[PDB]
């Protein structure tokens, strides 16, 4: 359907030296938003009314408590264990954690950690898999923590019976937020692209929701397959902003146009000219 | 095991028209480690009414935040993002180009 489809919560925890370590972290609707990590109180901050999704009260105290106990824990050990793996401080670790709705309607979860920005490990089902990147640490690390009683027990919980019923609760409580679709902007500029009487012309596209974007630059219906796209960058507002440059030669530009198409149009594509052969005759 | 410079992107909201009002972003990604400070910039003056997203980052582990303000564009004006990081020497200024 239209709006995101995985939940997921991310991990970052910096160790400076051997006493201190902090840790930020926040749940995402795939891109967006809904959960921050205050560590001025180890609890969840709800960003939207509906990021309980269909859970309690009871039940949401128990995963903030499992999160708070696992962060403060997860530091501490790794501080302890420090010296045995040869680290060297300071050092960076990720994590994230959570599941997704596919086309036909499984739920695949998943969970992936990293060192140093490098891979580091992965699960499957209850079993940690060491990633080739993180070495014989990360082949230590997971012999190590299925030594951990009942952790694998809980990953194995959380990611395959919670998040899935929560991703479910949660993408339908939001839907209202999570289903609208906002039309975007559309402006062309220009500018002197790199070579002997090139020219590039950007269609820039600003403002919409849901992210699937088309944008291309046209000659009638022929589509210029020469169109290069920018990242699709983010504003505030759950929105985004891209851009589409072409390339082309200087007394080339005229009859070229540049269309978009959006779910939120209905069909109507916004449709842009450029006119005059040259920078802007 | 890796470090990573960031890429810095600055644009605005909406189109820029002269005298309109308007938001600035400057979007900072593809970097490691995390430890990062960003200023948003009017003529060289920190601006002070900025607003920044949470820490994230993406597929390949590399970091990525948005920082923004409303602002109102001039044609004698000048805005900018500064960003500081363990792989930048001094602040790297990236400036905004309508
Ligand atoms: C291989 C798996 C990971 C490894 C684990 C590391 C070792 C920790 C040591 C032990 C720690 C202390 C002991 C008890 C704590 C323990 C637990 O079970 O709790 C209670 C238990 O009760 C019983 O079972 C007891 O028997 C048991 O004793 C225990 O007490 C922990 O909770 C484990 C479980 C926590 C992980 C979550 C699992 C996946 C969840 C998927 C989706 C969740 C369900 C959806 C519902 C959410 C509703 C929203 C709601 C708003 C709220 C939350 C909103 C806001 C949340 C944002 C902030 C949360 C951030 C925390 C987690 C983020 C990502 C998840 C972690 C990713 C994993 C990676 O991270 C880097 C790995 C780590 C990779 C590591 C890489 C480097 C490794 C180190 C390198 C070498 C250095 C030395 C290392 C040596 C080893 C240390
Ligand atoms: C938060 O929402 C979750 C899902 O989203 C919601 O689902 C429904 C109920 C509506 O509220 C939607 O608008 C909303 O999106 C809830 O989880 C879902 O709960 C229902 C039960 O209410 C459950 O359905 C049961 O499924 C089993 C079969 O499940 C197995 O097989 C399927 C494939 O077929 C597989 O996908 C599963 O993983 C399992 O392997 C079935 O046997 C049940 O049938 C029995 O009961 C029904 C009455 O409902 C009766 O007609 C039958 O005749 C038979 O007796 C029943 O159909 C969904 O599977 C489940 N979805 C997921 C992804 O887990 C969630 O409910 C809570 O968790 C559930 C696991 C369950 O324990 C509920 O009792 C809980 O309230 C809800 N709340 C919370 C707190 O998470
Ligand atoms: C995990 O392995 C078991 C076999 O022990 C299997 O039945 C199950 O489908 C696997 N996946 C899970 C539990 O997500
Ligand atoms: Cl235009």
């Amino acid at each position: 359907f239209q709006g995101p489809t995985s939940f997921h919560v991310i991990q970052t925890s910096s160790f400076t030296n051997s006493t201190w370590a902090q840790t930020q972290g926040s749940g995402w609707l795939d891109d967006l938003q809904i959960h921050g990590w205050d560590s001025d109180s180890g609890t969840a901050i709800f960003l939207k009314p509906w990021s309980k999704g269909n859970f309690s009260d009871k039940e949401v105290a128990e995963l903030e408590e499992i999160f708070r106990v696992y962060i403060f824990g997860f530091a501490r050990e790794v501080q302890d264990f420090a010296g045995d793996f040869q680290m060297k401080y300071p050092f960076e670790i990720q994590g994230i954690a959570g599941c997704e709705l596919h086309s036909g309607g499984a739920i695949v979860s998943f969970l992936r950690g990293a060192l140093g920005g490098l891979d580091f490990l992965s699960v499957k089902n209850a079993s940690c898999v060491p990633s080739p990147e993180g070495g014989s640490r990360a082949q230590k690390f997971c012999a190590l923590i299925i030594q951990y009683q009942g952790i694998m027990e809980t990953v194995r919980i959380l990611l395959y019976e919670t998040c899935p019923r929560y991703l479910l609760g949660v993408l339908n409580a939001g839907k209202a937020d999570l289903q609208r679709q906002v039309k975007p902007e559309a402006w062309l500029s220009s500018g002197p692209s790199p070579g002997p009487g090139r020219l590039q012309l950007v269609c820039h596209v600003s403002g919409f929701y849901p992210k699937p974007v088309w944008v291309m630059w046209m000659r009638g219906e022929q589509e210029q397959q020469g169109t290069q796209l920018g990242d699709i960058l983010p504003n505030a507002n759950w929105t985004w902003y891209l851009r589409a440059t072409l390339d082309v030669a200087d007394g080339e530009a005229a009859g070229l146009s540049c269309r978009v198409k959006h779910s939120s149009l209905e069909g109507q594509d916004i449709i842009l000219y450029w006119r005059g052969s040259g920078l802007n005759d | 095991k890796i470090q990573r410079t960031p890429k810095i992107q600055v644009y605005s909201r909406h189109p820029a028209e002269n005298g309109k009002s308007n938001f600035l972003n400057c979007y900072v990604s593809g970097f490691h480690p995390s430890d990062i400070e960003v200023d948003l910039l009017k003529n060289g003056e920190r601006i002070e009414k900025v607003e920044h997203s949470d820490l994230s980052f993406s597929k390949d582990w590399s970091f990525y935040l948005l920082y923004y303000t409303e602002f109102t564009p001039t044609e004698k004006d000048e805005y900018a993002c500064r960003v500081n990081h363990v792989t930048l020497s001094q602040p790297k200024i990236v400036k905004w180009d309508r």
